[PDB]
Parts: C-alpha cells; structure tokens; sequence
C-alpha cells in the first residue's frame, strides 16, 4: 500500500532516458503522409481564390485539401458554429482554410507556404473594447447575485470604482499538437494517435466531418507532454485536418505543429477585463460588490461559456460579501477561439476580487493582512452562490503560512530594505485561495474504468483519463494497488482509448483523480468480492493461485467500474444547488525586489501552505503546487501575447514569448501540505490539486504592486491612500512606466 | 583538411578548408551566405522564408578561430563561437588589472543572460555583428568601445574601428561584395577610462 | 560531384552519400535514425528540447572537447567529424540508467516528460567538462532549457546532490 | 430483427473487392524486419554445429535468432513439453531450430536456405506401429466402458475383428500462419497483429518467452483467411519467434509462412489406428464392442489428449450399443505436432464406427439402412458415457433424407448400373452423424462480451470470438440488434483483442456462436435495463433520444457480459456427468461412380439434413455444411500426406497435395437444414453447426467402398459376405488395387492368379 507515498512518476525513468513515447515518436508506415494547415493571415476578410500553382511543383506534394473534400460535414466544435476549412470567408488570423499533404514534413511545410490565397478585407473586431462598442457578444449576459445592492451601497462608508484587464496565455506545453490517422480501408474505420485530452470529441467530430458513425473512428492517447486545457477540444483542428486527409489519399497521415503556428491557431487563456464597484466601511468590511466581467473568447464559443461560469463563482475568492451582484459576458471577435487553460476562468476572477481588496486596505490605510482577514468566511457560511464552506481551512492554512514565512518579522525588514534604498524596492504580500471541484456542467461529472486479471495474476487498468504529466496513471496505480492489497508492481496502465472507457469527459476540472479514482475502486471492489471464494478454499495461497483457481471455475476475472458524483446541479434561476462538491484552499506569502530604474525584478522568497487533504502522493502533488504556482507566476508577471492592430500575432516563440526560466522562480521556495485535514468527499480522504495552486501565482503580483507603491511614496506624489492603475502581466515595461519619477517625466 | 561539398533540393553548400577558398567562393559567388552557428540564418530560412541557393561555411578555417593576445586588445576569429570569446575574456578579467578590463566586462555582461550554454557554443562573434540586427546585444558595445574589425577580400586588407557609420541601414553593413569579416579586436580599456 | 558526409552518433559512424544542406541534426536524428529521445519543441532555439551534445578534437586547443547544442538549428553539414551523444547514447532503462538520469526520475524533476532528455544532455554535457560542478555553475547549464510543469525546484533540487 | 435471415456475411463485399485486411495486408512500418524461420530436415538427431557464416553475406541480413537469445524461457507449448528454438536436438523434420532476420522477405528466404546444420542422427519413430513396438506414448491408456463385453461377445451370433487407418490431413487454411510484432521500446510493451484463433494463448506464449507479466503483451485479431483449428494452439510457432525478433532488434518485425513450411512445421490432423471386434445377431443388432484406438500425436502433446477423449466420446455414432468398451492411445512420434483439425478426433472415431457397422451389414446380407436403422439410438436413450439423449433428431433427418434423395428408387438405379456395367461401377449410401457440443475441458466453456454504446447512438460489441470466416461476427451482429431491437446498421465489430475481452477461450469446439452469443445477449440486457427509466420517460422518443438522456443523466453506457455453459462435467471415474450441452445431428446421402480400371471417381448427387435447431442465419449455417462436408470428402477421398521413410513430409503445396476443386464437388449438391426443431439450450434456439457436417463427407467413402463391392462380385470372387480392409483415404491407388481383376492379379499375361 504506496497511498500517501512519494512514489515517483511512474514513466520518469523512461522519460529521463528518452524511451518514453509522445504521438510524433511513432514509427511512421513506409506509406504515412504528412499534413500542413494552411491558415488565413487575415483578421476577418472574404476568400477570393485559392491557387495551388506553385505547390504542385514542390517535390513530394501530394494534394491540397479544403472545405470542398469534406464528405460529411463541415460544421465542427463544441457548439457547432466552426468550420473543418472555412469556405467563403476567414474570421481569425490562424483560421483553417485547408491543407497541404506532403511526402516529407519539409515538403508539406514548403508546399504550404507557397499555396497564395486572395481576400477581399471586411471590419475586423479585436479588442474587447471594440466588441462591447459594437455589441458583440456570444449569447446572453451571466449573473449571481445575493443580497440587496441599493442597501449596502446606501450604508457603506466609502467607495472604490475602476477597471481591470489581464492579458491571456498561452499554454506552451512543450510537446505542440499532433495526430497520426490511420485509415483502415473497410467500412470507414480510422485508428488515430493523438494529443488530446478530450479522446471522446476527438472520436465524435471526426466521425461527423467524414460522415461515419461514431463506433468507426478508435482514438488512442498513451500521454501528451503538457495538455494545460490546450488540448481538451482545440486538438480537434489538428485531429479532424489529419483524418480527412487520411479518408481522401487512403493512407496514414500526420501532423505536428510547428510553435508557431501551434501560439496562433490553437487559442489560448481568455483576456478578462473587469469594471468594478466595492462599497466597504472604515473598517475595511465589505458590504458591497458590484463586477462587470468581460472576456475575449475569439471567433467560436468553444468552453467560453463554462470558463465565465466559473469565474463567477469565485469572484468572491475567500471573502464573504453581504451584498454582491456579478456579471459576464463573451466578446465575440476576429481572434483565434480561447479555451481552457489551467484555473479555466477562475484565476483571472479571483485576480480581480485581490485586485479591489488590495485596494480597500490603501483606501482604509490598514495593513493589507488585516482587511483580508477582517472580511474571511467563516465554517459553515454560504457563498454569493449559496454553497455552504464545510471544512473551510484558509483559516489554518494563512495561520500557518505567516507563522512559517515569518510574514511580520519580514514585513519589517522590507520597511527598512525601502527607507535605505532608493532605486530598489521590495514588497511582501500575502493572498488566500478557495477552488471549487467539479465540472460547473453536471453531466460532466461520470467515470468509467474498465479492469481486466490476467491469468499470471497481472492486471490492466484502463479509465477515461489521460496522462499529461499530472501522474494521474500513478495514482490509479496506487489506488489499485491498495484497493486489490496487490503490489504496485503487478498493475500496469497502457493507454487511454474510447475502445475500453467509451464517453468519457475531458481530463480537465482537476476532477480526475476524484472520479476515476473512484471507478477504478469500485471495479477493484467488484474483482475481490469475485475473487473471495478462492482466497477462503486457499487461505495460505497466493494472488496467483487465486486468480488462475477463479480462472478454472469459469469467474470472469474483467469488470467494469462507474462513477457519478452525487448531488450536484447548481441554478442560475433560483441561486441555489451545489456548484462544487468541495473546495481545495491554499495560501502563498511571497517578496519581491524590484529595479526601480529598469522595471526588472527578482522572486526573492516564496512559501506556499496547500489544503489538499490527505494526499494520494505528496511528491506528485507538492510538484502540482509548484508547477501550477510558476505557470501563475508567468501569467501574471512575464508572459504576455502581443497583437498587430490588424490582429495578428506577433508572439509566436520562445524569444518573444518569455515563459518561467530555471532563473524565474524564487530563490527560496517554499511549499507545505496543510496535515491532518483529511476530505471525506473525495476517495482516500484525498483533494484534487491540478488547478487550484495557479492563481497563488498572483502573490508575485501582488508583492510587485506593494514594491512599485514603495517606490511611488519615494519620488512621486506621497499620498499614501494613492491608488493607480497597474494590469496584468505586470512586466518591465509596465512596472517601469508605473515607477514615476525624475526619468518618466 | 579538404573542401567538401553538398548538393541538396534548392541549396549548395560547401565546407571551406583554407582562407583562401573563401575568399575565391566569394569572389566567385559574392551573394553566398556565410554559415557558422546557423542560429540567424535557420531563423531567416524557416522564419522569414528566405531562399539561400549558395552557402559557405568557414567554421573550419584557423584564422577564423585564433585568439590572439595583442599589446592593444584580445583579437578573435570571426568564426568563434560566443561561449569561447566568454571563457577567453573570463580569463583575461581575472588575470589583469581592473582598469584594462572595462569593455571585457561589459562584453560579458551582454553575453551573461544571452541565450543559454546551446546557443552560446554555437554562434560566432562574426556572426553575431554582420547580421547586424537593431536588438543586437554585442555592436552597441563593440561600437562604443571602437573595436576593431579585419576586414579581408581576395588580395585587400583593411582595418577599421566600429563606429556609427559601420551599420548604414537596415541590416546593412559597410563591406563590400567580395569581402568578409576575419577578426575583431576588443581594446583593453585605458586609465581614466569606464 | 557531391562528397560524404561522415559522423557519429552515440559511437556509431554515420555515413551520409547524398548530404541536404536544409537537413538539421534533429530531422536526421528522428526521422533518418529513428532516434526520437530528441524533442521538437519550438524549432527556433529557445527551448532546448532537442538538446545533444557534439564533441570534437579541437585541433587548436589540441583537446577533445565536450559542448551542448539546438539539434533543431544544427545544419548536418556542420557536422563531418563530430561526434553526436543522445539521451540514448548515455543510458537506458533496458540497460542502465546514466546517474543523471536516475536522479532527475527519482528527484521528480519530470512530470510530463517532454523537456526531461533536453535537460538531461544540457547535466551530462556540464558533467563531461566538469565533473564536480558548484551549485551556480549548475544553475546556468540550464539557462537554455524550459520546463513547463515542474517550476523547476525539484530539478535543481535533485542536480545538486552532484556538487561540492 | 434479421435472425434467422440469410444476411451475408458483413464483411463479404469487401472480401470480394479484395479491400478486407488480412494480417499480412497491413501496411508494413519504415523499418519493419522479416523472418524465416529455420527448420530440421532430420526426423530425429542431436545438433552439432549450426553455420551462419553464408547467410551473414546475403544482402540485408540483420541477425540469427536462436534459444541463446531467448530473454526468458525457451520452454513452450500447451504442456510445456516443446521448446521455442531447439537447443541440442531436434525431433522431427519440421522442427524450429532458429530463425533469420532480413530487410525484405525474399532476403529473409535467401539466408535461411544457406544456413548449414550438422547432425547425429539418431534412431527414430515415425509410425504408429513403429510407436506401438517401442512403447512410445503421451500418457497412459483412455477408456471408457459400459456393460459387460464377456457376456456381449457370448450372447453374439457373429463376431467380426480387424484393424483400419485413416491418414491425416491438412489444414490448408488458404491464408498461412502469419503473425506481426510491435515493441514499444517501453516497459516490455508489445502489440502483435495474428492470425490466430487463439490470442489468449499467443498473448501469454509470448509473454512467457520474454520473461515480462501477460498485462504489457496486446494481440489483435481482425479475421483469418481459414483457421479449421490449425490456428488454434500452432500459431504460437511463428508468433512467438517473430516477437523474440521484435524483442531482440526493437523493430517491428513480421512473418508470413510460405505454403510448404506451414504444412512442414504446423501440425494437422491425428492420422487414427483402430483395432476393433463387434459382436451382433444374425438380425444386425449390436451387443459388443470393442475399440482401441491409437492417435500420431507427433513430437508434443498439444491437443492429443483432448482429442482422443472426443474420439472416444463419438465411437458409438448414433448407435445404442449395450456392452462397449473403447481405449485410446496417444503415439509419441518424431513427425511435427499433430493438432485440432475441425471435428477434433470425431471424425476419425465416426468414421471407424462407420466402418464395423458397415462390414455388420455385409456379414447378415441385409440392407446397410435396415442394419443403421435398427441399431439407431431412441428419444432419451443414454451414450456409452450416460449422457441422455434429448431431442434426439436423428430418426426425422433420416426420414426426410430417404426421402428427398429418393434413396429406394435410386438404390434400384445404381443396381442396374451395375448389372450393365464390367468396368465401372455405382455405389450409393446413407450414413447418420450425431456430434457433442461443448469443450470437453470443463473450464474452457466460458466466454465474455464488452459493450459500449456510443453518444450517437452506434453500437460497438468486442468479444473473445475470432473470424475465420464462419461469420461470427456477422451472427453476434444479427443476435445484438434483435436482443437491443435496433438495426444492424447501428452496430459494428471491429476485430478481437485481449485488452477489451481477456482470458478467452480459443475460438474453437463449434461453441462460439452459442457462448459469445449469450455474453453478447446479456451485456446486451445490461444496456436495455439502464435505459429503461428513459424509455418509460420518453416512450415515443428514438434510440438515439433515449442514449443521449441517458448519458446526460451520468448512466453508464458500457458494460461486460459472461456465460459459463450451466450443468457441464463428466467424470472417467465414474462414467457420469454430461459432457456436452446438446447433440448437433445429420444425414448424408451419396452416390459415386468408381472407373475400375484406373481407380479414378466421380460424385453424382449428394443430399443432406441438417439439424441446426432454430438457425440464426440459414445462408451462413448452410455455408458451413457446405464447407465442412467438402472438407470432410477431402480428408476421405482426396487428401493424402506422404512422407519417406526417413520422416519428411513429400507432400508440401497444392501439386503434391489435392484438397477439393471446383470439379470435385459432386454434380447435384442439395442441403435442407430441418424445419421446426428448436433447440432450448442455445440462443434464440439455434445449434453450433462448424465440425458436426464435415464427418458427413464420409457418405462418399461409404459409397466408394459399395461400389467397390460390386467391382468385386464381378472380377474377383463370389463371396457375397466377403470384408476387404479399405483405409481412408480411399485414394485412386487404394480404390484401384481393391478391385482385384485380371490386371491386378497379372493372370491377363497368361499366370495364375487370385481372380476368377
Ligand atoms: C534563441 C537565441 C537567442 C539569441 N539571443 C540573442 C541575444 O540575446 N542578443 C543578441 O545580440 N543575439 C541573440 N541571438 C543571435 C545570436 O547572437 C546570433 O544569432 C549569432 O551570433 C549569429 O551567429 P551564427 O554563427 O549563428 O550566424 P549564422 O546564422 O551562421 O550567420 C549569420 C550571418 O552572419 C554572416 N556571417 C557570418 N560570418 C561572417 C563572416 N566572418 N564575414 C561576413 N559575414 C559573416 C552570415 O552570412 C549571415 O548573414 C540569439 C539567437 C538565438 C537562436
Ligand atoms: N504536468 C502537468 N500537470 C498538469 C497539467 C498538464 O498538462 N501537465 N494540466 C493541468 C490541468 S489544466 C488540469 S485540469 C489538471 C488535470 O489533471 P487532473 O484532473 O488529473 O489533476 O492537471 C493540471 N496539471
Ligand atoms: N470459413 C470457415 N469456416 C469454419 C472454420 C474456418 O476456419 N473457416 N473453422 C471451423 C472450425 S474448426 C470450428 S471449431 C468452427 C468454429 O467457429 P464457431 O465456434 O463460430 O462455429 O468454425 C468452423 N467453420
Ligand atoms: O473543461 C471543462 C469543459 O470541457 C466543460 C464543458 C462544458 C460544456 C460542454 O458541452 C463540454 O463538452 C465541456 O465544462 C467545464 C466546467 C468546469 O467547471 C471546469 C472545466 O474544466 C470544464
Ligand atoms: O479446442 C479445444 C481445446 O483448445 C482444448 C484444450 C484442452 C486443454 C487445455 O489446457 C487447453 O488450453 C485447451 O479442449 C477441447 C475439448 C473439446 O472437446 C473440443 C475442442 O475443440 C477443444
Ligand atoms: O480543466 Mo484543465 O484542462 S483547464
Ligand atoms: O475446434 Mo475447430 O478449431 S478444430
Ligand atoms: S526545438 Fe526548441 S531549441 Fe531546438
Ligand atoms: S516535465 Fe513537462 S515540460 Fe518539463
């Protein structure tokens, strides 16, 4: 029994050695082909011509593909409002109008390059400004709201209002999007090797593009190096390309993308902007809330919808607001289709909630620590959405964390650091979180594994989850293993494929481990009890003498298991039902230094307190910590997209693209899991940890803006309740800019 | 040690062994791209599309990898790699006085957070300055110090400081067709001087 | 007309009659040797993922010598009389794990995986010139290589363990 | 609701446009090897050298493989009595002592011929009478026994004794064994595509040899072009080598047998010896007797004991016979591992049967139908193994066969044939056949199923069953949709793999149909019970309706299904339990003419019933009868393997080695499957049909041996009661030689001679 060890990653060894095999590590077929999207390099325009003259003279090219060879459909994505090739007009920089195949990658890629498409401009829509002014928006406006707000407005002693943006992300999982597509040539049956951590619409939108039923097309995912929520539906762009080509030539055919054309095609993290109203009293108690959210979503709904839901739900991060009113809407513009990122909305809300917190305490003059604090559930209170905190820990986890980064003696020693430097300052801040667990969709909220007993007494397990790198597959393993009382060393997990889990849900939500957890349990469960019969005939025997004695008597040694998460269905009418079926919490303290002259900074030290109740590993989970705190870090402090006025993209690579180095992180980083705190709603008393762990990142944030009002106090108008305007990410140019002095004016 | 060449798809390529094939290839072929690390012109074939049909590649010539310590400066190879032109003036500032060693360590500033150790065993001095792109981190400083560059042709000779007039226009430099870059020197700095 | 191409890769001698100049060292590696421990991960050299190292007599300095390198912008014609090491030149699983690599696996420093053989050869590469290495020195093999899912303590954390 | 509808086989148009994928088929991988393997061409020797230096200097040649490079056990086969590569000694001439590793197949073949083995022959038993004298046996003696044979052969008028062999025979699946290896270069992992029937076995053979758990091995079998149970456990021979090849180069690696190694190194049919004694009344009645039966099992065990022990289960035919006492042997032999061939030892046992009853009929001069008839088993009669027989149909397609054949006209036609006929002759015969459905190996009548329902409502089924072209696949199709009440166009079988259903049965025993019907049939009612709470909700709504709500409510779509054959276990110690779940019956009716002097044969008209119960596709259940009729007329007549004195097989592809032709079939060609005889104990209460037909094909040799009887009364005696040995299979050499004439006996050229 390995539950609660820090069993390594099941696959580093061969991850380490270069044995580990990702999608383009595939042998190819001597007859595989190769694929390159050919992609408009205009915002929004109509398609006069296509000429493919001088691809066809490229060595090696094989045929152009476009919305005209489709055989089923062309009408894809989520909510069937893309096209597989656009066909009259482009809506995007990036959007897909066809495809090169090619004998070689080379070949394919020069082919492409060299495939002359003529437009004719129309207005384009790229700024979320620009869409509120012309009123386009993706269905209708969202909204939570408790209380009376024409009471608690009337009864505050003070106001703060302003608006708020931060920029999007993209995901740089360091393996890009790939497929490979096989076709079988009977019946329109097509195996494909895919990237995605969405195998269910994988198999779906390819078997409507080529208009074939679904239990044709068998998609197969060992592990993707990075997903970040990139890959849970926007690898279908590849994937649907790639079998299309496969259905017209009748051979194998794949595609991995380029970095750069991966930055522009495949959609990123939305934008947020937020426009917002707090009423508070002296004390820094809240009593009302009013946000206007508005995020970019691009030229297709994809998950945009969702992502707003959940960034509604936790505008309140851990503080209870009498009085709330929340609003979202999604622009709809010429920009690649925005998707889920790690967080999925909620980092971007709870940024915006420690935004105007930050705010109050400058406003009230009181130590920031105190105001948050002052305004924290309690156990036992409800949400702005009237879900009850139960086993609400933030109150420990912030105990312990300014107990343990010594918060108050540094907070003294960044006072003198200030009042002795003049063009260096540093900041300490402390920030709370709360994450709410499921999928905000109920029907979402399903497992199913499917477990087969050899007869040398190995097993294999299969569920509807994937591996990104999250050791989700370790944890099954560990599960199993503890559930059968077999060793580790016997369990072996493949793959994941709709052959074995049909149905499944995206791996996504930081829900997996929870629910296939839970399946893989219960057909566990189903093995033993078949099973038990033989152990008592044999008391004295073996796992092996059991299963081959179970074998001879003819008991089916394969079973499946299931999981629904219970009682969950939240309403927007009544504002009422449970959204989450638990919350994971956390808390990070962290100190900046900043160059006043450059804009430059450096993490000084970081320490992260983490609820995940009682972990299923702690080295997996603690490296989940880490590696979602860095990934908030750079959303907010060093990764930022950078756009054309016409709507291209400039930021295509990792030298106009700076994500977190090995030189980024915290020179002392610090991360503890919160102990004794076991979670009697999810399975081993465990807590999913995936997601919520990012927005900690703000911190870094946070201790930036505390740094540049330093500086502020030191060369430029002193008020000391001066706020000013700073927005995510906060990089050299903007903390620079925001470090007025002798210099910038 | 003998010149090789390679005939691929749309492009030639051949190895230069001696200077003087260098000189005669570019005599012969004065449009020819000078490949040594690559990581600029990988960038401007794949990147920015650009066709290079003829390539020569002198990475293997010894007057283009010498490192010379002169009375006026450290001159080096235009073929040398960046990490060598590092650990070359690494070992000259730990050696000399601090007060020969100011444009040394402003050098080694520029090339400290410059790329990583991939990057930096690669890319040549030469390489770095004839690109000649507004962002460079090293010819503001090469410029600055009036470093000192060798210019060569088949049978001419010339050596200039840097100065503003080297770089004309946009990614232009002032050599002319025929001739290459074979050594930069970097003046060890003066009393009085910072 | 056109001249071999001759080096080695993982102590094999590679013999190329028909040489491209466009060919990078990664695309030979992966998709003529089929040795695909060497990742693609940006193809401009900024992430290291296609990390290996070459090693040559350096007829000046008179030594062989040891450095890393971008397969992805390494032209092949670079190449005649290198010698290329990969993640599978060093150690295997089927055979025996190079401590390098054991160590990152076992320190967890390799979540998803994809970055882990770029960092591998960027650890060997410093251990091959420096076989005791400080704790910066160390730091700074890396300043070439992304990881997007570790936040790259554990990594630093389990290389450490080779200084002193 | 197609059951019981003449729906083609599903995959029979693209079979046809030759778009079906066999394993050889797929494509190969960039760096895809090829083996050959390497063979003894001694029956019996200890090797001395093998030189590989000749076949090193073939253009391509990677390596060869021999047991030294076996990572994990070089000991294989079902009882772990073969090796996977020879080490010191070989023990039949086919008989794997390494392989080659080449670039391309032809380079593969160049190498392995000019590998060079040394050998020390040693002293070798090839047939059974060679076996018989050296006491060279698997085992010990098999029996069983019912009465009391002292009190039989007292109370008998007439006692007949003698010995008959029947030959062997191929496989001649018209796709040879072939087998594709991946390795994933992780973990041990390795996915092989087979043509076998058998991925349970092949999975954990190969397991095995490499010494890693049976989880990381994955084999898949989309179809086979033929399997008739060659492929049943002999597959393992190159499945086995090829992944040792994959193992050892970390390439994929492939290998498909040319004709005359498959017929070399993988086994056939059990030729039979049996010594028997009957005893009957001057009526034709039967009441004793006795049979030993000896089995060729080759250089392994394999299957041998499993075959022997149906061989004893079917030595009573149709017939109830009360003091009974049959023994088998196994013949440990130095010739390749003889295996399951359809009808696994019940054709053999039915044909010996045949034959003493036969020579019964002649001894009273009394009609061969009167003496069958009488003897014929009744409604709830017990087997020799006390197995009751219900639903006993034999006496209504007896019936229905004299009559549709018009035998008592035609009898009369055949006789004045033969009274105006010197040098030709008619021969015309009616034989019965009853075959037991189950395996005999209890724990092997178990199957699974695994379902999923699609969100789109399409159906995919997986089970543990193999296409070999029996259309399986096609019948589980047809009893899905009637059991979901959904069209078959909504379902689909894709191919079978260990990683959906696991521990499988080899698809073999006729049962396929019967046990992955009724898994398929209850993951089936699984699926209707989830959806049921929709249905009742939405009772005009579609499938697809009821699907999507149900997956939008978080109900589980997929799910198992198992069936285990109730009520199943006899036991040798006690005479007692049932060893079959229910009788599969038919009748045969044909008709031949013989040409006397050169021995040479036509089939006229053949007519046959067949109780297939309540069929659940009469054009696929006809097919088989067809088929296995055709096969067993071959293995009769046509089919004869010949080997030297020395052990080695001269009989190796389609010149040397005659299975039916087009022009073999006999003229007028009828099959009628019985109306209204539904079966209880099977799905929708249908009866395997695979091996019970193809023991009918001995109507033919039946036929042969009357006509033969006639050439007989006119050229060579006047015994009417006269019992001449005729071996199967009757061959032209065999027929000729029997009709003992003026040439035979050489009194033509003037000499004395034993004709009249
Ligand atoms: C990821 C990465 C990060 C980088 N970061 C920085 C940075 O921070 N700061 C910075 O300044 N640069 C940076 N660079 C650029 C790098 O310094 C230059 O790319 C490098 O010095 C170019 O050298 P090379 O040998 O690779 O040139 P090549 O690509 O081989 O050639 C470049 C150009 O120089 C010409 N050339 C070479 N030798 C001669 C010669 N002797 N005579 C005449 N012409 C010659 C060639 O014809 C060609 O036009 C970066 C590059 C990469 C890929
Ligand atoms: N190494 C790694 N960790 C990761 C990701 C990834 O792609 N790689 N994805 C994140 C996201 S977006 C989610 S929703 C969770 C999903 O996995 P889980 O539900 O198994 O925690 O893992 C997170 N941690
Ligand atoms: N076309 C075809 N029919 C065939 C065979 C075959 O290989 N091909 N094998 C036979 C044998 S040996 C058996 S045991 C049965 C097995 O299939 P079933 O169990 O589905 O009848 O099919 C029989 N009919
Ligand atoms: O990842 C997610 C996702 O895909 C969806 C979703 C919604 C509607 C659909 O039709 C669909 O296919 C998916 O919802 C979510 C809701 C969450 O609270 C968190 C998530 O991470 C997801
Ligand atoms: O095909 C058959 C077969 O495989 C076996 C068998 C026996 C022992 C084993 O260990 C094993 O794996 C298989 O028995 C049988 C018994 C029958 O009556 C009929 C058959 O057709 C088979
Ligand atoms: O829910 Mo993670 O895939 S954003
Ligand atoms: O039982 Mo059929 O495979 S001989
Ligand atoms: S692939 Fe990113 S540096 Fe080479
Ligand atoms: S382990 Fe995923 S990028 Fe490094």
């Amino acid at each position: 029994d390995t539950v609660g060890r820090p069993l390594p990653h099941l696959a580093a060894a061969m991850q380490a050695s270069g044995e580990a095999v990702y999608c383009d590590d595939i042998p190819r077929y001597e007859n595989e082909l190769f694929l390159r999207l050919v992609t408009s390099t205009r915002a929004h325009a109509k398609i006069k011509s296509i000429d493919v003259s001088e691809a066809q003279k490229v060595p090696g090219f094989v045929c152009f593909l476009s919305a005209d060879d489709i055989p089923g459909s062309n009408e894809t994505g989520l909510f069937n409002d893309e096209t597989v090739f656009a066909k009259d007009t482009v809506t995007c920089v990036g959007h897909i109008i066809g495809a090169v195949v090619a004998d070689t990658p080379e070949h394919a890629e020069r082919a492409a390059h060299v495939v002359k498409v003529t437009y004719e401009d129309l207005p384009a829509i790229i700024t979320i400004e620009d869409a509120i002014k012309n009123n386009s928006f993706y269905g209708s406006e969202l909204k939570i709201e408790k209380g009376d707000l024409k009471k608690g407005f009337s009864e505050a002693d003070n106001v703060v209002s302003g608006e708020l943006y931060i920029g999007g992300q993209d995901h740089f999982y360091l393996e890009t999007h790939c497929t490979i597509a096989i076709p079988k040539g009977e019946e329109g049956e097509m195996e494909l090797f895919v990237s995605t951590q969405n195998a269910m619409k994988t198999q779906s939108f390819v078997a409507k593009m080529l208009g074939v039923p679904v239990n044709r097309i068998l998609v197969r995912v060992k592990r993707m190096g990075g997903g970040f929520g990139g890959k849970e539906t926007r690898s279908t762009l590849v994937s649907v390309a790639v079998a299309l080509a496969a259905y017209k030539t009748g051979h194998p055919v794949r595609c991995m993308l380029d970095r750069n054309e991966d930055m522009l095609i495949t959609g990123g993290r939305h934008p947020f902007l937020a426009r917002y109203k707090v009423g508070f009293m002296k004390t820094g108690t809240i009593v009302a809330l009013e946000v206007d959210h508005y995020s970019n979503a691009g030229n297709s709904r994809d998950l945009s919808h969702s992502i707003m839901e959940r960034a509604l739900f936790h505008m309140d991060n851990c503080y209870k607001i009498p009085n709330i009113r929340g609003t979202g809407r999604l622009c709809k513009t010429n920009l690649s289709s925005n998707t889920a990122f790690r967080g999925f909305g909620g980092p971007q809300a709870l940024f915006i909630a420690e935004n105007w917190m930050s705010e109050v305490a400058v406003t009230c003059g009181l130590p920031a620590e105190e105001v948050r604090w002052k305004n924290m559930y309690k156990e036992g209170d409800l949400t702005h959405f009237n879900q009850r905190l139960e086993g609400f820990s933030v109150p420990r986890c912030w105990d312990e964390c300014l107990k343990s980064s010594q918060y108050y003696a540094r907070k003294s020693e960044v006072d003198k650091f200030n009042k002795e430097n003049c063009w260096k300052k540093r900041g300490l801040c402390i920030i709370p979180t709360k994450f709410g667990i499921s999928f905000t969709v109920p029907f979402l909220n399903q497992a199913g594994a499917l477990i087969h007993v050899y007869t040398d007494g190995s097993v294999l397990v299969s569920h509807g989850g994937t591996e990104m790198g999250q050791g989700l597959h370790t944890k099954m393993v560990q599960v199993a293993s503890k559930a059968l009382k077999i060793p580790i060393s016997k369990i072996y997990i493949s793959e994941t494929s709709t052959n074995t889990v049909p149905n499944s849900s995206p791996t996504a939500a930081s829900v997996s481990t929870d629910i296939y957890g839970q399946a893989v349990y219960e057909a566990c469960q189903t093995i033993l009890k078949r099973l038990e019969p033989f152990k008592k005939k044999n008391p004295d025997g073996s796992w092996e003498d059991w299963v081959m004695a179970a074998y001879q008597d003819r008991v089916s040694l394969s079973t499946t298991g299931f999981y629904r998460t219970p009682n969950l269905g939240y309403s927007f009418e009544t504002n009422s039902g449970n959204a989450f079926h638990y919350f994971t919490y956390g808390v990070a303290c962290s100190e900046v230094e900043i160059d006043c002259l450059t804009g430059d900074h450096k993490n000084l030290r970081t320490d992260i307190v983490m609820d995940v109740g009682s972990s299923l590993n702690p080295a997996i989970d603690i490296g989940q910590v880490e590696g979602a705190f860095v990934q908030g870090l750079g959303l907010f402090t060093l990764e930022e997209l950078h756009y054309s006025p016409e709507g291209s993209l400039h930021t295509r690579g990792p030298s106009t693209y700076k994500i977190p180095a090995f030189g980024s992180i915290p020179t002392e980083f610090r991360v503890s899991l919160l102990r004794d705190c076991p979670n009697k709603k999810a399975i081993y008393a465990s807590k999913a940890v995936g997601e919520p762990p990012l927005f900690l990142g703000a911190s870094v944030f946070f201790a930036i803006k505390d740094a540049i009002r330093a500086a502020r106090a030191q060369h430029t108008n002193n008020n000391t309740k001066e706020l000013f305007r700073l927005d995510s990410p906060a990089t050299p140019e903007k903390i620079r800019n925001a470090c007025v002095d002798k210099f910038t004016t | 040690p003998k010149q090789l060449r390679f005939e691929g798809e749309r492009v030639t390529w051949i190895q230069a062994s001696t200077l003087k094939e260098l000189l005669d290839l570019k005599a012969q072929h004065p449009e020819a791209k000078l490949v040594v690390g690559n990581t600029e012109i990988g960038i401007e074939m794949k990147f920015k599309n650009q066709l290079f049909p003829m390539i020569i590649c002198p990475a293997w010539i010894p007057e283009l990898n010498a490192v010379e310590h002169g009375p006026e400066g450290i001159s080096f190879g235009a073929a040398c790699a960046l990490s060598s032109v590092e650990k070359t003036l690494l070992e000259a500032v730990a050696k000399l006085p601090t007060q020969k060693t100011e444009v040394f360590r402003g050098v080694l500033e520029q090339l400290r957070w410059f790329a990583g150790k991939q990057v930096k065993s690669v890319a040549s001095l030469g390489g770095n300055i004839i690109t000649a792109s507004p962002i460079s981190d090293l010819n503001p400083v090469f410029m600055a110090s009036g470093t000192k560059l060798t210019i060569v042709s088949r049978g001419t000779r010339r050596t200039v400081p840097m100065d503003h007039t080297f770089f004309p226009s946009y990614r232009k430099t002032l050599l002319g067709p025929e001739e290459i870059l074979l050594s930069i020197e970097i003046p060890y700095s003066r009393e009085d001087e910072f | 007309t056109a001249d071999e191409l001759v080096f080695f890769v993982n102590g094999k001698k590679v013999v190329e009659k028909n040489a491209d100049p466009e060919t990078t060292l990664l695309a030979y590696l992966r998709r003529k040797l089929g040795l695909r421990g060497t990742k693609l991960g940006c193809g401009e050299g900024g992430c290291g993922a296609c990390t290996v190292m070459l090693s040559k007599y350096d007829r000046l300095q008179d030594k062989i010598i040891h450095f890393s390198a971008n397969a992805c912008l390494a032209p092949i014609c670079t190449l005649h009389h290198v010698a290329v090491t990969t993640v599978e030149g060093i150690g295997s699983t089927k055979t025996r794990l190079h401590p390098v690599q054991e160590r990152i696996a076992k320190s967890h420093g390799s979540q998803c995986g994809f970055c882990t053989p770029g960092i591998v050869m960027s650890m060997y590469t410093l251990l091959r010139n420096q076989p005791e290495p400080t704790v910066e020195e160390i730091e700074d093999a890396f300043q070439g290589n992304l990881c997007r899912c570790t936040g790259y303590r554990p990594i630093l954390q389990g290389f450490r363990t080779f200084a002193k």
